[PDB]
RNA sequence: UUUACUUUGAAAAAAUUAGAGUGUUCAAAGCAGGCGGCUCGAAUAUAUUAGCAUGGAAUAAUAGAAUAGGACGU
RNA sequence: UCUGGUUGAUCCUGCCAGUUCAUAUGCUUGUCUCAAAGAUUAAGCCAUGCAUGUCUAAGUAUAAGCAAUUUAUACAGUGAAACUGCGAAUGGCUCAUUAAAUCAGUUAUCGUUUAUUUGAUAGUUCCUUUACUACAUGGUAUAACUGUGGUAAUUCUAGAGCUAAUACAUGCUAAUCUCGACCCUUUGGAAGAGAUGUAUUUAUUAGAAAUGUCUUCGGACUCUUUGAUGAUUCAUAAUAACUUUUCGAAUCGCAUGGCCUUGUGCUGGCGAUGGUUCAUUCAAAUUUCUGCCCUAUCAACUUUCGAUGGUAGGAUAGUGGCCUACCAUGGUUUCAACGGGUAACGGGGAAUAAGGGUUCGAUUCCGGAGAGGGAGCCUGAGAAACGGCUACCA
């Protein structure tokens, strides 16, 4: 939890020393709303992570999307596949399309290549980074 | 010269964008401030509406808080002993967000010397490093303010875990 | 997940508001009576049935004179596909219900609109999707015709003077080939 | 452009104003005020237009400038002063009393109402929350902030607003079976009672609302109004009661 | 079961397009109110795709602890 | 697309001959209504004139201005000049650049600024030099003006002397509320015990079987005590400090009412302009999803000099590789990435067609961009402004 140059905690939860009521430091959540669920490796972990959308600085509100994950090779963020068919009137037929979407993953979610995933819009968490995995399948 | 627009970058595809427009004031950055330990040195920026920022170039002294004793006092500020971004800063003695400097340590020691009547035993009890700074003069604290950015180097001094890592890190 | 356990407060409340001055009444029925006619837009079998039972037992408490209030609200409700199946099957329970209250020329007020949704099961749009054997589903509203019990339910009822209401859409339905 | 626009094409102004393409090449723009510019009325527009008081905007400017006009009890002197829904407007001179409501077209009726009832307004709740020191308020549809507000009165609730006071007189809840009128869409101008409020998170919630002829038809709920009980509105009804 | 697909409803500025009324002297046009309550008057419509709400039984994909099993040890 | 020929006479396949719009241009051109006005891919260059100023009773007049007067006693009618304030960021023009960019529809700000409009909103009593301006402070100050001047020349200005403010800069003046013993039993009195603005920065904290007794039959006896969203470290509140630190009316018109212990005493009407914070409105910046012409004889591209992402800081009105430091090695691509061409601003729309399609859209509305070409800025709520300024190229 510490393999950075500076000390990662909750901004603003403050962990008394002089009290010492419990081992465990505390820590803040909350549940992003629209019946997403808040896992207990949220709740109950030790991760910190400023983009997580039950234990970090970042809110869920627009559009609710889903997709498949094709690629997890960086940290905390992944690439997912949304796959259409848009329509030709022409030639009044289909054709397949799609798009990569890049998404920020809490550590809180385990994803491998090939699992279906709900993604929630946030605010721009970097570049391309507009969405953050909400539920995992 | 500062410009904030992500237009000169390339897609995320790796493509080379061309010039959509000239340079827009909306969009805009200016010089850091490299605050560094000195006679208090403020000037004014007007920012966007009326508004206005506060660049501290120089400062000395600092409101220093005491979480566990849940108090401020107003504090000399001795120096930057660590900083998580860049050594350079440490180099220079350039105060920012984040920065661990040195403060003195004389009224946090005054203060509690009056409210505890000690140099009420249970409650006086302090960690034994924060009780070792004082014993040596100096207590290390971390910037909490943002001195370009309001003018003021308000900080709070290390404890616990936090206290542990950056002497560590030292 | 408490859905069908809260039902019955509905109940409870036209018993309070019963209570009430008059004025009163009127402000606070309608909307407790549209509020339970709503649920019946569930696609949950059991709710609706949970929403049918509480609707009979309200219907038993009020008198037929709100009866009319009711049907024109549930027929403003349910318009779309199945929906309509829940309005015919929904009509006859609140008939069948309220057979022990109700009174002679109770239903006169409402005849015309009970043989509406009658014949519209039997002969309509509605009565050809119950006989489609294309037409696979386990709802138990479309499967089952309640439409034949709810005019023995109406023949009970009405005044001889407006007996005529049943035998017009007969005889409108006999003139056109059979 | 380089900062807020100060004019308006006639193309490009607000339909229901009913206003002749060929006479200019402009609108009158409204003014920044409680009402927002495209569902509002200018006082131009309703004392030339619509009452023909004026036969053009030099002559609304001497009327204005008499302090013969008042809206909402206070006196106005800017021609492109933006009046809206449930606005009265008074003129004392020749003892009349509007309210600015929508006839069935979707267009302000020239609605002349009573002494009586030219004293209050209805304002629908757009926001209840608490102010410095603690004290709350609600904020309505036409921008008055109003202090010490019932603790029952919530969001898209109605509340009666005596226009010498400004003070809250009486409310009513949103719910099944009151009366609403419809301040938008293709709607527009349409009485009825509400039958469900079909509920999205995240998304727009939506009403349905039956008519006195028994049909019904869906709108967003941006667009409702509560006015009153089924039977017994607040507020006098334009000719039609907002049918078809 | 879910999706595709399909139905309905919002949405998709005005002008332009189609349509209604109206002796601008006719016409191209422009235009919304008349009589002393009259049940009088633009009634209006229009948009492939994408997103939103909604009714669907076929079709094409997609799913099932679907019609499964029951012997040993110290 | 049809018509007539190629045979002694037909059918099929071929050949031959005839069959609006756009540009340029020729001739003619009386009357009514109506209406437009591009083009050398030359967004090439421009003489001259005009196109942005603005004053109410209500910011500042001893103009040596004009005119009045019961012929003036601080001023007072009207008012050039100048200061102050606001606007000049709208409008109008053009289509050069620009190919997921603009734009269209559809989203978000729980991610930010917002002059103005509309609605709300700020008694902090006291706290030693009271050695005390609030019946009201200063030049820490000037323009116009007077006078002496430089230059061939410009909406160039220097030295000297004056004088105002809603300019600039300073700075003040016996309250209210909780309980309340005691009396008294209400229209109560009050010994006494307590409490006391905003703004800025940080830290911390909150924000979740009374089913009885009496009573006059009423009612009283004990307890409750934040709100909102799908969702927040939200609204709001509290504690301790902090600040080159704010604000908390030294402003203006009209008028002359009310109390008296008769003092130019106290009090007091309708307005103007300002002012803190919140809300609103006019906006702005960013932002989610889907959708563009030709080219594969462009198959790999991006990443050394940020490309994809993590942590921290800096900057910003604010999110964000927007920039910096240190880390990983990622990101896109035959479902066509990247590169090339475009006589490529996008759309509403126009033309044609039986339908599918195809072409056109600089051009009355909306959005974007530019002001000969690159680059940078001041002021301001708002501009990377060009009928604003500074450089370099021409
Ligand atoms: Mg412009
Ligand atoms: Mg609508
Ligand atoms: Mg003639
Ligand atoms: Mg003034
Ligand atoms: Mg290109
Ligand atoms: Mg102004
Ligand atoms: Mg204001
Ligand atoms: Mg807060
Ligand atoms: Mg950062
Ligand atoms: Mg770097
Ligand atoms: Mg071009
Ligand atoms: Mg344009
Ligand atoms: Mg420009
Ligand atoms: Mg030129
Ligand atoms: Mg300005
Ligand atoms: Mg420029
Ligand atoms: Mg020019
Ligand atoms: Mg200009």
């Amino acid at each position: 939890v510490q393999s950075e140059r500076a000390f990662q905690k909750q901004p603003h939860i403050f962990n008394n020393p002089k009290v010492k009521t419990s081992k465990r430091t505390k820590r803040w959540y909350k549940n992003a709303g629209l019946g997403f669920k808040t896992p207990k490796t949220a709740i109950e972990g030790s991760y910190i992570d400023k983009k997580c959308p039950f234990t970090g600085l970042v809110s869920i509100r627009g559009k609710i999307l889903t997709g498949t994950v094709v690629s997890t090779k960086m940290h905390r963020t992944i690439v997912i596949r949304r796959a259409y068919l848009h329509y030709i009137p022409k030639y009044n037929r289909y054709e397949k399309r799609h798009k990569n979407v890049p998404v920020h993953v809490s550590p809180a979610f385990r994803v491998q290549v090939g699992d279906i995933v709900t993604v929630g819009q946030c605010r721009p968490i970097s570049k391309t980074v507009r969405f953050n995995v909400v539920k995992v399948s | 010269g500062i410009s904030r627009d992500s237009r000169h970058k390339r897609s995320a595809t790796g493509a080379k964008r061309a010039q959509f427009r000239k340079k827009r004031k909306f969009e805009l950055g200016r010089q850091p401030a490299n605050t560094k330990i000195g006679a208090k040195r403020i000037h004014s920026v007007r920012t966007r509406g009326g508004n206005k920022k506060y660049r501290a170039l120089r400062i000395e002294t600092g409101n220093f808080s005491w979480a566990s004793e849940g108090i401020s006092k107003k504090t000399r500020i001795a120096g930057v002993v660590y900083h998580p971004s860049n050594n350079e800063l440490v180099r220079t003695n350039t105060l920012t967000k984040a920065a661990i400097v040195q403060i003195d340590a004389t009224p946090f020691r005054q203060w509690f010397e009056a409210h505890y009547g000690q140099t009420r035993a249970a409650s006086a009890k302090i960690e034994s490093s924060v009780e070792s700074q004082f014993s040596a003069g100096r207590l290390y604290a971390c910037i909490s303010s943002r001195p370009g950015q309001s003018g003021r180097c308000d900080g709070y001094i290390l404890e616990g875990e936090e206290l542990a890592f950056y002497l560590r890190r030292l | 997940e408490t859905i069908i356990e809260r039902m019955p407060i509905a109940e409870a409340l036209v018993n309070i508001v019963l209570g009430l001055t008059n004025d009163d009444i009127t402000n606070f029925l309608p909307s407790i009576l549209t509020n339970i006619c709503q649920v019946l837009r569930s696609k949950s079998e059991e709710l609706r049935d949970a929403v049918r039972v509480t609707l009979g037992k309200i219907s038993i408490i009020l008198g037929a004179e709100y009866l009319v209030f009711v049907i024109k609200e549930l027929m403003a409700t349910l318009k779309r596909g199945s929906q309509i199946h829940v309005l015919s099957y929904t009509v006859h329970y609140i008939l069948k219900s309220m057979h022990g209250v109700l009174k002679h020329s109770d239903l006169d007020t409402s005849s015309s609109m009970i043989v509406k949704i009658i014949m519209e099961n039997i002969f309509g749009f509605a009565g050809e999707e119950k006989d489609s054997e294309n037409y696979h589903t386990k709802v138990k509203e479309i499967k089952s015709n309640k439409s034949y019990d709810a005019g023995e339910i109406l023949a009970s009822n009405i005044s001889l003077t407006e007996f005529g209401t049943l035998l017009s859409p007969v005889k409108a339905l006999l003139m056109v080939r059979i | 452009a380089r900062g807020p626009k100060k004019h308006l094409k006639r193309l490009a102004a607000p339909h229901h104003w009913l206003l002749d393409k060929l006479s200019g090449c402009y609108a009158p723009r409204p003014s920044a005020g409680p009402h927002k510019l495209r569902e509002s009325l200018p006082l131009i527009v309703f004392l030339r237009n619509r009452l023909k008081y004026a036969l053009n905007g030099r002559e609304v400017k001497a009327i204005l400038m008499q302090r013969h006009v008042k809206v909402d009890g206070k006196v106005r002197t800017d021609t492109t002063y933006p009046a809206g829904f449930m606005d009265v407007i008074t003129l004392d001179a020749t003892n009349e009393n509007f309210r600015l409501v929508y006839d069935v077209k979707g267009r302000f009726a020239v609605h002349r109402i009573t002494d009586e009832e030219a004293s209050y307004k209805l304002g629908k709740v757009k926001k209840v929350q608490l102010g410095k020191k603690g004290v709350p308020y609600v904020v309505t549809h036409d921008g008055r902030t109003i202090r010490y507000p019932d603790p029952n009165i919530k969001v898209n609730d109605t509340v009666k607003i005596d226009l010498a006071s400004g003070k809250i007189t009486d409310f009513i809840k949103f719910d099944a079976g009151k009366l609403v009128y419809v301040t938008g869409g293709r709607n527009l101008g349409r009485i009825g009672t509400i039958v469900h409020k079909e509920r999205h998170d995240g998304g727009f919630d939506l009403v349905h609302i039956k008519d006195s002829l028994d049909n019904t038809f869906v709108t967003r709920l941006n667009n409702v109004f509560v006015i009153g009980e089924q039977g017994k509105p607040y507020i006098s009804l334009p000719k039609g009661k907002g049918i078809k």
